[PDB]
C-alpha cells in the first residue's frame, strides 16, 4: 500500500510460468472479446 | 492539586465567587 | 508557556498576557525541532505518529484564528489571559529517522560506470569548451 | 468540461498507456473494478476529462486501443487494471506490420482505420466540450509509426481546430531496436511536423540514465520507464482536473511554447526524482526542484540544452508553495545562464501552479522545454537515413507495397528544412 | 443611494474579489450566509451597506458584483467555498474554454458568445441601483480574458451606459518577474481600452507588492492571497466615504475632479501608508506625519517606478480612523518644505484631502496589524512613464522578428493591431512628457 | 499678451516673498517716486519676487544690472586660516593637485 | 589582457569624479526638509530683508 | 463637526488586538514547523520500507 | 525639542553604544524592555502612546556577528527590530571596500532610517557618530555616511567620537592607510572630533582604577 | 551568512578532511547521524558556514570528496564519521594518477574535473552569500598535486572574487615517501602563485617534531598529525562561527597579511600544546600562549624564521580574555627581537579575539605568519629538483603524456624568481 511513485515497481521473482491467453479473437469473422478468467501464467 | 488553584483564584475582599468546595456549585 | 498553576480556570491552565515576549517570532533557531521520531509502518494517518496532521487540524487552525485567539476576560480587565484550549493540539516502539539509510545500501560507483548510457563531462566534447550551467 | 480522447497505437503506445491509466486511476481514486473508492471531493470535480459516467456508479476510461496484432493487448487485459477498458474500444487486426511503415500506413492500416475512426467519432461526440486528442505511439515500430500518423492525418481533417498531442518515443542514439528504424522515423517525422500541435520526444536511454544514475535502480523493468513517461504525461494536464493559483491547459502551453508553427518538439522532465538512499540527504523545496528541472541529467531526450539556445520553457508546479519563490527562481535561472536563452524574447519561462500534489509527495513539477538542441537529433536521424538510402538498403520492403522513392526524398527534405530553420534562431 | 457595481474579470479579478468581498462582509456585520445580526452599525447610518449590498425578500444581503471568467476552475471554488450562499448563482458567470493567454480569442472568438449574458446581469444589477456612483473593474493585463474580454466589456459598457464613471484596478506586467511569455502582446493591445473607455485607470505591479510584503511585513515567501489583501484594503479606502461618516467626505466624482487634469491623463499611483506587522507596530507610533512621509517613499509605491525623477501633477490623500483635519494640515505643510517632492508648475495647491472616522478592518489570519490611522495616497506622476518605456522595448523586441503573431492573426485579429497599439503607446509617452516640461526660462549665461 | 516669465525651480527659494519696500505705509510715496525714477515697477499686479520656488525674472532691473552687481568672482587659490570657507580647503587642495 | 589591465584606473577615476561632482551638485542645492536650514542660510535672512 | 478623537480605551483595545495578532503569529509558526516535520517523517518512512524490501 | 540622534558605525561603534545605551536607560526611567517601572528622556528616547520608549539611535555594521548579539540579549526588547542595520560581508579592513563597493548598497537604508528618525525630531540639536579609524566600515562607511549626511541635512552639527590608532600598540597593519584616507574626508564633514586612544585608557584603568586585566567593556 | 565550500583532494586531502569535519562536528555538537545535541544555544546560529540544510533537521557538511582511486573513498565512507557526507559528493575514478603530476593534471585527472565542477556548482549556487573555498591536498602526490591544481585553476576564473585557501602539504626535506616528488612539488608550486589568495605550508616532519618534543607523543599515527593540522584549520574561520571582542574572517586575514600578490605562503602554529603528563602543571594565560606561538619549534613548516625576516604576523585568539594582556604581549614580542621584523612596516602584527574556546581548553590561539624564511624551502626543493632534471631521471613518465619539456624549465625559473623576490624584500631598509 505504499504510494505510487516511479521507483516502487518490482518484479515477481518467484514466477516460473509466463503463458498468455488469447482473450481477443475471431469466431466467424467477428472480432470477439471475452472475459479474462485467467492471468499470465495460469493464475 | 488543581482544586486549590481554582478556589484560590477568586479570593479577596471585593471578589465574587460561585465555586463551592465539596458540594454543588451556584447556578450563576 | 501555557502552563501556569496560578492561572487555572475550570481545571485548565492558561497563559497570561504579561508573559508574551514580542521578539519570539523572529527566532528561527531557538524554537525548533531537533530529531523527531519514525514509525516502523506504512505512511498514513495513525495514532502513534506525533505531528500527524489530518483535515481536522487545518479547520481548527482557521477556527481558532477567527475566534480571536481564545481570549479570557476578567473582572476589571478586558483581556487577562489566553485560553489553553487553543494550543492543546500542539502537545504530545518508535525509531529515529535521522540515522542514515545509505550505509545499508549499495556502494558509490565511479564516474565512468555512471556514464554508461549518455556521456556527460567529457573533455573531447563540444560542451566542455562552452560556458557551463550555473 | 474539457475532454481528452486518449489514443494509443502500437506495442509502445499500449504498454505506456497501461501505466498511464494506472497512474490516473490511482490519482483520481478508481479501483480496478471501475468505481470510486477515494477519500476527497476534488478527485470527482473534474473527472470527466479522462472518464465516462456510466452504469454502476463507475467510470470507464476514454481510451482507444489500436494495434495491428493483438499480441500485446493480451498482457494489458491480463494486468491488474485491464478490466476497466470497454471491450468495444479494442480495435485489432489479424497480421502485424513487421516493423514496416508501409504496412502500417497503406496495406494493413487502411483496412483497420475505419473501425478506429468509428470508435473515436463515438468517443469524441459523447462530449459536452471536447478539448483535444492525445496519441501515444513510437517512431521506430511498424503499426505505431504508420497507424498513428494515419490516424492523425484522418482525424485532423474531421477536427481541424482541435489540439493534438503526441508523446512519441523518438529513436535512441547509441543502440537501436529496429534495423529499418531510420526509415520509419523519417517518414513519421514528415507527418508529425505538419500534423501535430505539440510533440513530446522521449528517448529510451535517457530514461535508462535516469533509472541508473538518479534513481539508482539496479534492476529496472520497462514498468519504471513507463511510470516516468506517465508521470510527465499526467503533469501537463494537471491544471485541467485540479484547481490552482495559476491554471494552464493544453492550449495555453500551445500558445506560449510554440513561437512559429513548426517548432513544437519538446523535451519533458520530472522534478522530484531522488534515489532511495539520497532521500533524507536533500529537502523538497522550490529551488531544489527547479535546479533538477533544468539539469541535463533529467531530460528525457538524449541531447543536452548546452548544444543550443532555449527558446521557451514551461514549468507546471503542484503543491503548497509561494508564488514569489517560484517567480524569483525562474528569473534567477534566466539571469545566470544568459547565453543559453534567446535574447529576442524577454521572458522564456511560462509558469503555472496547481493545488493537489501527487500522492505521497509535497511538491512536483513537470519540465517542458522547447530548445534548439533537439535539431541535433533530427540531423542524426537524417544522416542515418542518407547512409541507408544512398545504396537503397532496405528499400525493397517499402516499394513492394507501392511506395515511390520521392516519398523518401521529400520526407528527408522536410527534415532538412526543419533542421535549417531551427538553426536560424541559434544566433 | 450610493451604490457601486464591481466587475471581476479573469482569474486575477476573481481571486482579488475573493478577498475584497470578504473584507466588505467584515466591515459591515455580514455573516457568510448573508445575515445581518445587528442593524446598528458602529460608525454608519443603518444603510451603509447599500454601496455594496442589496436586500432581498427573505431578510438577506446579496453583493452587487458580477464574477466573469471563461473557465470554471476558479469560479467553482467560489461556488463551493465558504461564501457559496452569499452570491446569487447567476451572479457568477462562467465559460467553456478560456482564451489561453490570447487577446484575440477573448476579444473575437470566445468572448462574443458570453458578453450578452454578462451585459444582461450588469443591466439587472444597475436596475436596482437608484444612485449608482460608478463601476469598479478588476482584471489583469497579462491574460486572455482579463485583457481581451475586459476590453469588449468596457467597449460595450461605454456605449450602453453613457458618461457614467468607471474605474479599473488592473495588474501590470512587472519589469523583471513574469508568469507568461506572450504577456507583452496582451499588455500592449489592451492599452487602447484603458485609455479610451475609462475614467481613472489604476496600475498595480505584483513585484512591488512583493517588495512591500517582504520588507514592511515580516512575511518571506508570500502568495497571491497576501497580495490581494492589500488591494482589497486600497479599494476599501477609496470607497469608504460613500458608506461611513467623516469630517471631509469625498465622492468618486470629486476624485476625478481633483486628480485628472486632462482626459487622456488618468493613471495615478496607489500606496497604503501603515502597512506594518503586529511585531513592528509595538515599537513605533502611527502619527499622521509618519504615515504621510512614508507614503512618498519609492519603496512604498505599488509600481516599480521612482517618483523622484518625475514631478507630481495632482495628489489625493484619503484618511481613515483617528484623523482630525489639523493633523492633515500640519503634515501637508511639512511635506511642502522638502526638495525631494517636486510638483509641477501649473498646480500650486496639488492636494486633495478626505477624512473618514472609521479605522480599517482586519481579517482573521490577516497580515496587516490593527491600526488607528490609515492613508491611501492616490496621485498621478510623470514617473509612471518608465513602465510603458519598459513594455515598449519588449514588444519591439518580440515583433521585430514577428514571433508569436500566428496565434493572433488566425484567430480573427487583423495583424495591424500591434503597430497601431505601439503608435498609441508612443503618443501616450509623448503626451505624458508634454505635460511635465516646465514653462519657464533656463536663466542666462 | 504678456505672461509671467519665471526661472528654474530651485531649493532655498521661498514659495512667496515680496520685497518689503512695497509693503511699507510709512515711507510709501517716496519709495513709489524712487521706483518710478528707476523705472522698476509701480503697479501692483506682478508683485512677487519669489513665487513657486522660482524668481520673478520679469519686473526687475533689466536682468543685466542684477547679474553685473557686487564684487567679481574670486580666483580659487587658497583660503586663509580665518575664513569660514576654510573647511572646504581639502577640495581646493585636491583640485590644485589635479592640475 | 594587459590592455584590460591598464583600463581600471581610468574607470575608477571617472566613477570618483562623478561621485564628487554629484555631491557638490547636491551641496549647491539646499538640504532636504528645509526645517533643518539654520537662519544664516536662507536667502531671505534678517540681513537681506533690511 | 466637533469630534475630538478616540479616547484611551479604544486605543487600548487596538493595542490588545495587536497583541492577539502577535500570539496568532507564534501559533501559526509552530503550525508550519510541525507540517514540515510531518512530511519529512512520511518520506523517510517510505524510503525505509523500500530499503527493507530491496 | 532638544533631541540628539546617535549613529554607531562598526564594531567599535556598536560595542560603545551598548554601554552608552545601558547608561542612558539607567539614567532616565527606561526599563531594559522599554517600559516604565520628568521629561529628561526626550533627548535620547522617543515616545509611543502605549508606555514604550524607543531610542533615537541606529546600529549600523556590515558584519552580522556584532549586531546579532544586540537583538538576542537583554536589551533586544528595547531597540526597534529594524534600527539594527546589518550587511552580509564586511569591509575587511579596507577603506576602499566600505567606501566604494560594499558600503554603497547599504547607505540607502541607513539614510532612510536616519530620515525616519529625524521626522520624529522637531528640535534636532545634532548628531553623534561613533566609529574607529583603524577599521574598514568604521573608516569607509563612516566617511561616506557623514559625507552624504552633510548633503542630506546641511550645517547641522555632527560630533565625532573616534578611536584613533594608538602609537605603540595596534590591532592591524593596514590602519595608517585608512587613518590617512578618512581624515581627508572628516575635515570638511565634521564640526568636531573628540579623539580617544586605547592604550591611554589601558594605563588609566591600570593605575587609577583597581582593575588589572580590563576588557573592552 | 558566509559559508565555506570544502574541497578534499586525494589521500592526504581525505585523511585530513575527515578529521577536520570531526572537529567541526565536535565544536558544533553534531552527532554522526547528523542532528544537533549541543549543550548551548551558541552553536547553532552560525552553522550555515559549514553545514547545509537537509530534510528533517539534518546537517550535511559542505564538502566534496575527490580521489582518483576508490581505495581511500571506501575507507573514509566506512569510518565512524563517514555517514554524514552526501552520497553524491563522492566522486572517484578507476585508474589512479600513480604519483604522477602529469596524470593528475593533464590526462587522467582531466577526465574527472567536469564532475567535481558539477558538484561544486551544485553546491555554490545554493549559497546565499558565498565567502570562499577551501582545498586540502599534498604537493608530493599525483591527484592531490595535479587534480587539485586543476581544480584551483578551474574554479578561480568562474568565481574570480572569492577567498581561496589551500592547506597544502609541501614535501619534507629529510623524510621522504615518493621518489618522483620534486617534480610534482615544483610543478605545483609554480601554479600555486597565480590562483590562490592564502596558502598554508605544512611539513610532515615539522608535525613529527611537534609530536616528539612539544606534545611528547611517542607513537604519533597520522590521526594526531591530522588533528594538529585541523586544529589550526578550524582556528582561522572561528570568528565567523562565534562572536568575539575583535572579529576577523579569512579576508581580514588576507588584506592584513599579504603585502604583494606573490607573497602568500605562511607557517601555521597552535599555542596551547602540552603533554598529558603536563596537563595540570600549567596556567593557561596569554603570556604562556604568545611565548609558545613565536617559539621556533612551533611552526608546522620546517623553515626557521630566525634565518629570515617576519613580513607580517597574524594571531587569532580563542577563549574569554581581555585586550590589555594581548596587545602588551604582542608589543613586547615586537620590541624584544626587533631584528626579525621588517623595518619598512612599523606594525607587523594583526590580532583577533573570539571568546568561545575549544572544549576542554580555557584558552587557545592560532598563529599565521608570513616570513621570508620560506625561501629556504623553495630553494632546497629546487636543489633536489635540479639534481634530478639535468640527467632526465624520470622524465619519460612525464614526457609520454604530451607535456612539453620546457614546462619544467619555466617552473624552475618561476620558483627562482619567487626566491629572489623574497630575498630582495628582506634587506630593503
Ligand atoms: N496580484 C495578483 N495577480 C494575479 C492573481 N492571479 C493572477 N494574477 C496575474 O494574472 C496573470 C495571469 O493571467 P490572467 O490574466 O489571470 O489569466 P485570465 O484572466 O484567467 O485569462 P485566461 O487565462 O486567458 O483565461 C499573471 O501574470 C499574474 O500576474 C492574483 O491572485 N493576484
Ligand atoms: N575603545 C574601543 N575600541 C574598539 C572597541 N571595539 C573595537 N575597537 C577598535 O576597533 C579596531 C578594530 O577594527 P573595527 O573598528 O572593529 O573594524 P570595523 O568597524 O568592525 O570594520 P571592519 O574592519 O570592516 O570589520 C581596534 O583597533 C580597536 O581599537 C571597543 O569596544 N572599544
Ligand atoms: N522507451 C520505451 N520504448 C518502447 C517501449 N515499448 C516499445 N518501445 C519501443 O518500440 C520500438 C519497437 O517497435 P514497436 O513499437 O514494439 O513495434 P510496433 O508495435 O509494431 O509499433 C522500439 O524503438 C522501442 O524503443 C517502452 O515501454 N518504453
Ligand atoms: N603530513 C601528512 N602527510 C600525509 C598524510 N597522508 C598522506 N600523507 C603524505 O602524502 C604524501 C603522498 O601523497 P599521496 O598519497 O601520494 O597523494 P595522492 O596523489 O592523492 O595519492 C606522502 O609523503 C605522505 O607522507 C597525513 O595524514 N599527514
Ligand atoms: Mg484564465
Ligand atoms: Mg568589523
Amino acid at each position: 500500500g505504499l504510494p505510487f511513485l516511479p521507483g516502487t515497481s518490482f518484479k515477481d521473482l518467484t514466477k516460473t510460468a509466463f503463458h498468455r491467453s488469447q482473450t481477443l479473437g475471431y469466431r466467424n469473422g467477428y472480432a470477439v472479446v471475452r472475459r479474462p478468467t485467467v492471468g499470465i501464467g495460469g493464475d | 492539586p488543581r482544586k486549590l488553584y481554582d478556589v484560590a483564584r477568586n479570593t479577596g475582599a471585593h471578589t465574587s465567587s460561585g465555586l463551592a468546595t465539596s458540594g454543588f456549585r451556584t447556578a450563576k | 508557556d501555557f502552563d501556569n498553576a496560578y492561572f487555572t480556570l475550570l481545571g485548565v491552565p492558561n497563559k497570561p498576557l504579561q508573559c508574551l515576549d514580542i521578539t519570539e517570532t523572529g527566532q528561527r533557531l531557538r524554537n525548533r525541532y531537533h530529531e523527531g521520531k519514525l514509525a516502523p509502518i506504512a505512511p498514513g494517518i495513525n495514532r502513534v505518529d506525533w505531528p500527524c496532521f489530518t483535515r481536522a487540524i487545518e479547520d481548527w487552525s482557521r477556527f481558532v484564528s477567527s475566534a480571536g485567539e481564545f481570549k479570557l476576560p476578567c473582572a476589571s480587565k478586558k483581556v487577562e489571559s489566553f485560553s489553553g484550549y487553543a494550543v492543546r493540539y500542539l502537545k504530545p516502539f518508535c525509531l529515529n529517522q535521522n540515522p542514515s539509510l545509505d550505509r545499508y545500501g549499495q556502494k558509490p560507483l565511479p564516474f565512468d560506470s555512471l556514464n554508461a548510457f549518455r556521456r556527460f563531462g567529457s573533455n573531447y566534447s563540444r560542451v566542455n569548451y562552452l560556458t557551463p550551467w550555473h | 468540461m474539457r475532454e481528452i480522447v486518449h489514443l494509443q497505437a502500437g506495442q509502445c503506445g499500449n504498454q505506456i498507456g497501461a501505466k498511464f491509466w494506472e497512474v490516473i486511476s490511482d490519482e483520481h481514486g478508481i479501483d480496478p473494478t471501475g468505481t470510486y473508492h477515494g477519500d476527497s471531493d476534488l478527485q470527482l470535480e473534474r473527472i470527466n476529462v479522462y472518464y465516462n459516467e456510466a452504469t454502476g456508479g463507475k467510470y470507464v476510461p476514454r481510451a482507444v486501443l489500436v494495434d495491428l496484432e493483438p499480441g500485446t493487448m493480451d498482457s494489458v487485459r491480463s494486468g491488474p487494471f485491464g478490466q476497466i477498458f470497454r471491450p468495444d474500444n479494442f480495435v485489432f487486426g489479424q497480421s502485424g506490420a513487421g516493423n514496416n511503415w508501409a504496412k502500417g500506413h497503406y496495406t494493413e492500416g487502411a483496412e483497420l482505420v475505419d473501425s478506429v475512426l468509428d470508435v473515436v467519432r463515438k468517443e469524441a461526440e459523447s462530449c459536452d466540450c471536447l478539448q483535444g486528442f492525445q496519441l501515444t505511439h513510437s517512431l521506430g515500430g511498424g503499426t505505431g509509426s504508420g497507424m498513428g500518423t494515419l490516424l492523425i492525418s484522418k482525424i485532423r481533417e474531421e477536427y481541424p481546430d482541435r489540439i493534438m498531442n503526441t508523446f512519441s518515443v523518438v529513436p535512441s542514439p547509441k543502440v537501436s531496436d529496429t534495423v529499418v528504424e531510420p526509415y520509419n522515423a523519417t517518414l513519421s517525422v514528415h507527418q508529425l511536423v505538419e500534423n501535430t500541435d505539440e510533440t513530446y520526444c522521449i528517448d529510451n536511454e535517457a530514461l535508462y540514465d535516469i533509472c541508473f544514475r538518479t534513481l539508482k535502480l539496479t534492476t529496472p523493468t520497462y514498468g519504471d520507464l513507463n511510470h516516468l513517461v506517465s508521470a510527465t504525461m499526467s503533469g501537463v494536464t494537471t491544471c485541467l482536473r485540479f484547481p490552482g493559483q495559476l491554471n494552464a491547459d493544453l492550449r495555453k502551453l500551445a500558445v506560449n511554447m510554440v513561437p512559429f508553427p513548426r517548432l513544437h518538439f519538446f523535451m519533458p522532465g520530472f522534478a522530484p526524482l531522488t534515489s532511495r538512499g539520497s532521500q533524507q540527504y536533500r529537502a523538497l523545496t522550490v529551488p531544489e526542484l527547479t535546479q533538477q528541472m533544468f539539469d541535463a541529467k533529467n531530460m528525457m531526450a538524449a541531447c543536452d540544452p548546452r548544444h543550443g539556445r532555449y527558446l521557451t520553457v514551461a514549468a507546471v508546479f503542484r503543491g503548497r508553495m509561494s508564488m514569489k519563490e517560484v517567480d524569483e527562481q525562474m528569473l534567477n535561472v534566466q539571469n545566470k545562464n544568459s547565453s543559453y536563452f534567446v535574447e529576442w524574447i524577454p521572458n522564456n519561462v511560462k509558469t503555472a501552479v496547481c493545488d493537489i500534489p501527487p500522492r505521497g509527495l509535497k511538491m512536483s513539477a513537470t519540465f517542458i522545454g522547447n530548445s534548439t538542441a533537439i535539431q541535433e537529433l533530427f540531423k542524426r536521424i537524417s544522416e542515418q537515413f542518407t547512409a541507408m538510402f544512398r545504396r537503397k538498403a532496405f528499400l525493397h520492403w517499402y516499394t513492394g507495397e507501392g511506395m515511390d522513392e520521392m516519398e523518401f526524398t521529400e520526407a528527408e527534405s522536410n527534415m532538412n528544412d526543419l533542421v535549417s530553420e531551427y538553426q536560424q534562431y541559434q544566433d | 443611494m450610493r451604490e457601486c457595481i464591481s466587475i471581476h474579470v479573469g482569474q486575477a479579478g476573481v481571486q482579488i474579489g475573493n478577498a475584497c468581498w470578504e473584507l466588505y462582509c467584515l466591515e459591515h456585520g455580514i455573516q457568510p450566509d448573508g445575515q445581518m445580526p445587528s442593524d446598528k452599525t458602529i460608525g454608519g447610518g443603518d444603510d451603509s451597506f447599500n454601496t455594496f449590498f442589496s436586500e432581498t425578500g427573505a431578510g438577506k444581503h446579496v453583493p452587487r458584483a458580477v464574477f466573469v471568467d471563461l473557465e470554471p476552475t476558479v469560479v467553482d471554488e467560489v461556488r463551493t467555498g465558504t461564501y457559496r450562499q452569499l452570491f446569487h448563482p447567476e451572479q457568477l458567470i462562467t465559460g467553456k474554454e478560456d482564451a489561453a493567454n490570447n487577446y484575440a480569442r477573448g476579444h473575437y472568438t470566445i468572448g462574443k458568445e458570453i458578453v450578452d449574458l454578462v451585459l444582461d446581469r450588469i443591466r439587472k444589477l444597475a436596475d436596482l441601483c437608484t444612485g449608482l456612483q460608478g463601476f469598479l473593474i478588476f482584471h489583469s493585463f497579462g491574460g486572455g480574458t482579463g485583457s481581451g474580454f475586459a476590453s469588449l466589456l468596457m467597449e460595450r459598457l461605454s456605449v450602453d451606459y453613457g458618461k457614467k464613471s468607471k474605474l479599473e484596478f488592473a495588474i501590470y506586467p512587472a519589469p523583471q518577474v513574469s508568469t507568461a511569455v506572450v504577456e507583452p502582446y496582451n499588455s500592449i493591445l489592451t492599452t487602447h481600452t484603458t485609455l479610451e473607455h475609462s475614467d481613472c485607470a489604476f496600475m498595480v505591479d505584483n513585484e512591488a507588492i512583493y517588495d512591500i510584503c517582504r520588507r514592511n511585513l515580516d512575511i518571506e515567501r508570500p502568495t497571491y492571497t497576501n497580495l490581494n489583501r492589500l488591494i482589497g484594503q486600497i479599494v476599501s479606502s477609496i470607497t469608504a466615504s460613500l458608506r461611513f461618516d467623516g469630517a471631509l467626505n469625498v465622492d468618486l466624482t470629486e476624485f476625478q475632479t481633483n486628480l485628472v487634469p486632462y482626459p487622456r491623463i488618468h493613471f495615478p499611483l496607489a500606496t497604503y501608508a501603515p502597512v506594518i506587522s503586529a511585531e513592528k507596530a509595538y515599537h513605533e507610533q502611527l502619527s499622521v506625519a509618519e504615515i504621510t512621509n512614508a507614503c512618498f517613499e519609492p519603496a512604498n509605491q505599488m509600481v516599480k517606478c521612482d517618483p523622484r525623477h518625475g514631478k507630481y501633477m495632482a495628489c489625493c490623500m484619503l484618511y481613515r480612523g483617528d484623523v482630525v483635519p489639523k493633523d492633515v494640515n500640519a503634515a501637508i505643510a511639512t511635506i511642502k518644505t522638502k526638495r525631494t517632492i517636486q510638483f509641477v508648475d501649473w498646480c500650486p495647491t496639488g492636494f486633495k484631502v478626505g477624512i473618514n472616522y472609521q479605522p480599517p478592518t482586519v481579517v482573521p489570519g490577516g497580515d496587516l496589524a490593527k491600526v488607528q490611522r490609515a492613508v491611501c495616497m492616490l496621485s498621478n506622476t510623470t514617473a509612471i512613464a518608465e513602465a510603458w518605456a519598459r513594455l515598449d522595448h519588449k514588444l519591439d523586441l518580440m515583433y521585430a522578428k514577428r514571433a508569436f503573431v500566428h496565434w493572433y492573426v488566425g484567430e480573427g485579429m487583423e495583424e495591424g493591431e500591434f503597430s497601431e497599439a505601439r503608435e498609441d503607446l508612443a503618443a501616450l509617452e509623448k503626451d505624458y512628457e508634454e505635460v511635465g516640461v516646465d514653462s519657464v526660462e533656463a536663466e542666462a549665461e | 499678451i504678456h505672461l509671467p516669465r519665471f526661472s528654474l525651480k530651485q531649493g532655498m527659494i521661498p514659495r512667496h516673498y515680496v520685497m518689503p519696500w512695497k509693503q511699507n505705509m510709512k515711507f510709501r510715496n517716496v519709495n513709489l517716486k524712487h521706483a518710478e525714477a528707476c523705472g522698476i515697477h509701480a503697479g501692483p499686479l506682478e508683485d512677487s519676487l519669489f513665487l513657486d520656488h522660482s524668481e520673478r525674472l520679469c519686473h526687475g532691473e533689466d536682468r543685466k544690472v542684477v547679474l553685473k552687481k557686487g564684487p567679481p568672482e574670486i580666483k580659487i587659490a587658497d583660503m586663509p586660516l580665518h575664513s569660514p570657507l576654510s573647511r572646504y580647503q581639502s577640495t581646493v587642495i585636491s583640485h590644485g593637485f589635479r592640475r | 589582457n594587459m590592455t584590460l589591465g591598464l583600463m581600471r584606473g581610468t574607470i575608477h577615476r571617472c566613477t570618483k569624479f562623478n561621485q564628487e561632482m554629484y555631491i557638490t551638485r547636491g551641496l549647491i542645492k539646499g538640504p532636504l526638509s528645509k526645517s533643518h536650514l539654520e537662519t544664516r542660510e536662507k536667502l531671505d535672512r534678517p540681513l537681506v530683508r533690511m | 463637526d466637533r469630534w475630538k478623537g478616540m479616547s484611551q480605551e479604544q486605543l487600548e483595545e487596538i493595542r490588545l488586538v495587536q497583541r492577539q495578532q502577535v500570539q496568532e503569529k507564534l501559533r501559526l509558526q509552530e503550525e508550519e514547523r510541525q507540517r514540515d516535520m510531518d512530511w519529512d517523517r512520511r518520506r523517510i518512512q517510505k524510503a525505509r520500507a523500500t530499503l527493507l524490501f530491496e
